[PDB]
This record gives C-alpha cells, structure tokens and sequence, in this order.
C-alpha cells in the first residue's frame, strides 16, 4: 500500500534501481492503486523494458486490467513499445472501455511491427468496437495503407 | 457594523485589493477586511458571518440575486459610461443591475517555449507530443481537471453547450450536456487519461507547480496565473486553445464582479468603495499588479492595457467561446458537469453514463 505506492512511482518513473530496492523490502509486485493500475501497467506504458521483465520475473500478472479495461499489452501497443509488446505476448484480444483491442491501437497509430507481432500471436482481425470499427477500418481511416494491407 | 468585509477567491490579487481597502480605510476611517476563504461562492448563500461585498464571476450572482441575497446597485448613467456596456449586460438580472463589473476573464493555452517553441493547434496532437516529451523527463499538458471550468472549452468545441439562448432568455430545458459534441470532448479527455497522458487527480496547485517548474510543456489557465509564471523565470506564451475536430475550444467567459450583500448595513460605504476607489485606474492597477485581471471593464485602464499580447490572446479565446449565463440554474449546471467529468475521468462512470445523469439533473 505505502511501499506499493512507491513501487508504482518507481515503475512509472523508470527507476530500475528504486524498483530493485522496493522489491527487496517486500513491495507487492501486483500492487494496485485506486484505478487498478499496477506496476506492470506503468512500466509498459512508460517504455522501461528492464522493469517489465523484472516484474514478470517476480510473478506480475500480465493480463491485469484497469477500470478502463487497459492491460499492459494495450499500453505497450498504444505507445509503440515493440520490445515490451513482444515480452507481454511471450507471457500472455482484451477489449477496452470502448471495445478496442491492442490491435485497434497499433492500427490507429501506425505501429506496423507491433501489428505484425499481434497478428502473429492470434490477434482478432475481426475485433469490433462500439461504432463497429475493425483494426482494418482504423488503418484506412487514419491513412495507414501499409498496415491495412497486411490486414 | 460600520465596517466593510470583502470576499474574493484565493486565486486573485487580494493583497492588491487589500491595499485599495487600506487607502479607503484611512481616507474615511472605515476598517476594511479582505478575506479569501475556501468555497466562498458556496458559503456566501449559507451565511449572507456575512461579508459586505463578494467578488466572483457574474455567473453565480444571478442565483444570489434571485434568492434575494444581493442589493441592487445604484450607479447613474455617468458612472455606467465608465465601463463597457457588455460588462453591464453580464451583471444584469431581470432588468436590474445586481453587481459591479470588474474584469473579463477567459482561459488560454500557456506553453513553455523552451520545451515547445511552437505550440500545437489541436487536441489530437497532444498525445503524440507527450510521448516524445516523456523521454526528456517532461509532460505535454497539465491543468486543473477537478474543475469543469478548464475542461469545458474542449467539451463545447464539438457541440457541447450549457443553456440555449432564445429570443432574449436562456431556455432551461435546452441543455447540451449529453449531446454528441459534449460526449466527444469528454471522451478525448478520458482517453488521454486512460492512456496515462493525463492524471485524473491533477488539480490547480499540481498543474501550476508542474508548469512553473518546467516539468510540463503546457497548461491552461487565465490572467490571474501570469504573475506566478513571471516569477518562475519560465519563458511562456499565452495563445489560442487547441482545436477539437478541427473546431476551436470554447471557454466560458467569466466577468469578475462585486455584489453587495442585501443584509449589509454598509451599502453606501460599499458603493463609495467600489464606485470611487476600486473602479478607478489606480484601484484596478493595484489589484492587477498583484495578480492580473485580464481585460478590465473600466474603459480607460482597459484601453491603456490593450496592447498586452496575453490579454489579446485572452479575448481571442473569449471571442471563440460564449459569455456565461447568470441564471440560477448555472449552479446546477456546474455541479453536475463537475461530478460527471470527475467520474468519467476516473473510470467510475462511462462518459455516456456520467453525461446522461448530468443532463437530467440540470434539466430537472
Ligand atoms: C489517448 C488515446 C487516443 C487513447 C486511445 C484508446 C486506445 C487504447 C485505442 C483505440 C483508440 C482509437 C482507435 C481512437 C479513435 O478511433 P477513430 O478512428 O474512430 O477516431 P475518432 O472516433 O476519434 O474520430
Ligand atoms: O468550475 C466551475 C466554476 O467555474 C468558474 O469559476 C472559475 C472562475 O470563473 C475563474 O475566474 C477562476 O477563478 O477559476 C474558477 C474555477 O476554478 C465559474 O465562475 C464558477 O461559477 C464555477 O463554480
């Protein structure tokens, strides 16, 4: 709770050594704040691969979601962190607050390699949202012909 | 008593107002006490411990006046001509003047030119802009998310509105809080939050500290905040707000006004103070030098300060937005949106849910 807050702070800030210390003093790997945000959520969205691997090594839940339904995989894909995405798919279509999957995000923001790895790992191309937009629909709407082509 | 108690919101130049009071005090012998209590706009109708004069944006004074909490001011034509007519229109309720207009305020985009030499023109850019800024240990934008005053310009961009104005009055049944425009604006904000591009617990103090310390490249605020940035040795620019759907953000234009309590035994001392001490180039200068007022209602001092580019940006953003209504239902408006925005922003409710409740509670 208190250490947990400090762990969320270090993970969000990218303090590999502070995370190392907090874990040494018994910090909870899966510490969740008010919004269900965990250290892995924060490390993934912030692009700190080293912390991501450490948390996973310590038993962090990869498929944890927040009140918005966002998983660490969704943030890594949303922020274009290919290497984190691969690690998260290494450890294991989850829809968000509007039915958007990590593939909707990668397509929306032109993360081609991420799209390739998601599809390579069983991403649902038919994933629909509230407006019935498939990741193909988002690729075309945002002018990502190339990623649309692979779809 | 035979005194003058004055209330003004803590984010204004109350030390400079206190200095106008001390000039009045010594010239007439009437002690003046300026206070800046928390939630003063809510305590005033509870206690009008009542102050002689209350300072606030005009939007809340129509609720005060309808409840009978304010006296009618008695300025003659000669004095009304000192201020711009549209400022009098904003402090007019049911055909009678219920307060003195002081200054016109609007929100503007404020950016740190060392982190952002050219600011974005759109809300869609902020997300990508924040990704490149966090590698530098910084943030893109940080402003008060606890008060809908600051998020409303985005909510009203695509179509949101408060109360429709028809044939001279505001229709209390035509509320645009649940329409598509407002859902679009608030959806963008909630996603910037869910994407961790914004923090939902961001309030005025956090945003001001972060910006004045060069930790975030942008913020949204009004004139009263400029002084604190000047002293922070931050190279900043005050410019138009980012567009949404290619459409401009529409901030609510408030008019800081001073209303006289009806229960005040000191209504003529209040008139003398407000009329002949505060609403002068010297009284307005004193308050403005403490914390800027924006485009003041006084024609002389406003015409004098008109060349300030930050004020020119202020009235440019105001020209995109709409003057606040003063009807008593505005209170319900601000209370419902505020709860909606904080619940959507935090995931407690969905944008549709939060805005559905709010629309109904305002149209009750
Ligand atoms: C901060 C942020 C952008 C978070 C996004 C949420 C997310 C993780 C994934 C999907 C977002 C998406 C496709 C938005 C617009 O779709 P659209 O093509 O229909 O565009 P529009 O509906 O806004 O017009
Ligand atoms: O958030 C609702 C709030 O917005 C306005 O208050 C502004 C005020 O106009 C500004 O001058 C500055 O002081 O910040 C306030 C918001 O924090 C409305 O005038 C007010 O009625 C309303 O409560």
């Amino acid at each position: 709770s208190d250490l947990g807050r400090k762990l969320l702070e270090a993970a969000r800030a990218g303090q590999d050594d502070e995370v190392r210390i907090l874990m040494a003093n018994g910090a909870d790997v899966n510490a969740a704040d008010n919004t269900g945000t965990t250290p892995l959520h924060l490390a993934a969205y912030s692009g700190h691969l080293e912390i991501v691997e450490v948390l996973l090594k310590h038993g962090a839940d990869v498929d944890a979601s927040d009140v918005f339904g966002f998983t660490p995989l969704g943030l890594a894909a949303l922020w274009g962190h290919l290497e984190i995405v691969e690690v998260l798919l290494k450890h294991g279509n989850a829809m968000g607050s509007d039915g958007w999957t990590p593939l909707h995000a990668a397509a929306k923001f032109g993360y081609l390699e991420i799209v390739e790895v998601l599809l390579k790992h069983g991403a649902d191309v038919n994933a629909q949202d509230k407006r019935g937009k498939t990741p193909f629909d988002l690729a075309i709407d945002n002018g990502n012909e190339d990623i649309a082509e692979v779809l | 008593e035979g005194k003058l108690v004055i209330w003004i919101n803590g984010d204004k130049g109350y030390n400079g107002l206190a200095e106008v009071g001390k000039k009045f005090e010594k010239d007439t012998g009437i002690k003046v006490t300026v206070e800046h209590p928390d939630k003063l706009e809510e305590k005033f109708p509870q206690v009008a411990d009542g102050p002689d004069i209350i300072f606030w944006a005009h939007d809340r004074f129509g609720g005060y006046a309808q409840s009978g909490l304010l006296a009618e001011i008695t300025p003659d034509k000669a004095f009304q001509d000192k201020l711009y007519p549209f400022t009098w229109d904003a402090v007019r309720y049911n055909g009678k003047l219920i307060a003195y207009p002081i200054a016109v305020e609007a929100l503007s985009l404020i950016y740190n030119k060392d982190l952002l030499p050219n600011p974005p023109k759109t809300w869609e850019e902020i997300f990508a802009l924040d990704k490149e800024l966090k590698a530098k240990g910084k943030s893109a934008l940080m402003f008060n998310l606890q008060e809908p005053y600051f998020t409303w310009p985005l909510i009203a961009a695509d179509g949101g509105y408060a109360f429709k104005y028809e044939n001279g009055k505001y229709d209390i049944k035509d509320v645009g809080v649940d329409n598509a425009g407002a859902k679009a604006g608030l959806t963008a904000l909630v996603y910037l939050i869910a994407a961790k591009a914004m923090n939902a617990d961001t309030d005025y103090s956090i945003a001001e500290a972060a910006f004045n310390k060069g930790e975030t490249a942008m913020t949204i605020n009004g004139p009263w905040a400029w002084s604190n940035i000047d002293t922070s040795k931050v190279n900043y620019g005050v410019t138009v707000l980012p567009t949404f759907k290619g459409q401009p953000s529409k901030p609510f234009v408030g008019v800081l006004s001073a209303g006289i309590n009806a229960a005040s035994p000191n209504k003529e001392l209040a008139k003398e103070f407000l009329e002949n001490y505060l609403l002068t180039d010297e009284g307005l200068e004193a308050v403005n030098k403490d914390k800027p007022l924006g485009a003041v209602a006084l024609k002389s001092y406003e015409e004098e300060l008109a060349k300030d580019p930050r004020i020119a940006a202020t009235m440019e953003n105001a020209q995109k937005g709409e003057i606040m209504p003063n009807i008593p239902q505005m209170s319900a408006f601000w209370y419902a949106v505020r709860t909606a925005v904080i619940n959507a922003a935090s995931g407690r409710q969905t944008v549709d849910e939060a805005l559905k409740d709010a629309q109904t509670r305002i149209t009750k």
